C-alpha cells in the first residue's frame, strides 16, 4: 500500500508516555524501525502543518475583521 | 464562519489577538516538538541496540 502509516502508530503518537516502556520494539528488523521512525516524522509534519493553517486563516481572520470596522 | 466570535470583539480585542498570534504559536510548536521527540526515542534507542548488537 501507498506511503501507508499503520493506525497503531497515529493512537501510539497521540497518547501519553506511561505505556511506553512495554513496547517490544526489539522484535522488529531495523529497516521496519526505521520505517516506524520516518513515519512519525510524518505524523509531526502533518499536525505542524494544520498548526500552522489554522493560524494562517486566524491571522487573515483578524485583519479582515479590523479592516471591516475601518 | 470559524472565526465569526471576532464579530462581536471591541477594536482593541483584535489588535490584542493580533500581538499574540506569533507567540502563541511557537509554544505550540515547541510543545510538538517535545511531544514527538519523546515518541521517537523508544524507537530511536531500539535501532542503536539493534546496530549494536549486529
Ligand atoms: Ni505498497
Amino acid at each position: 500500500l501507498l506511503e501507508e502509516i499503520p493506525k497503531w502508530l497515529a493512537v501510539y503518537s497521540e497518547a501519553d508516555s506511561s505505556k511506553d516502556h512495554l513496547l517490544q520494539f526489539n522484535m522488529f528488523s531495523l529497516p521496519e524501525l526505521e520505517g516506524f521512525d520516518s513515519m512519525l516524522v510524518r505524523l509531526f509534519k502533518q499536525e505542524l502543518g494544520t498548526i500552522v493553517g489554522f493560524y494562517e486563516r486566524y491571522r487573515r481572520a483578524l485583519i479582515l475583521e479590523k479592516n471591516r470596522r475601518a | 464562519g470559524e472565526f465569526e466570535f471576532l464579530k462581536f470583539l471591541t477594536f482593541d480585542d483584535l489588535n490584542q489577538r493580533l500581538c499574540n498570534i506569533d507567540h502563541e504559536m511557537e509554544l505550540e510548536i515547541e510543545q510538538l516538538n517535545k511531544k514527538y521527540n519523546a515518541k521517537r526515542q523508544p524507537i530511536v534507542d531500539a535501532m542503536n541496540a539493534k546496530r549494536k548488537r549486529q
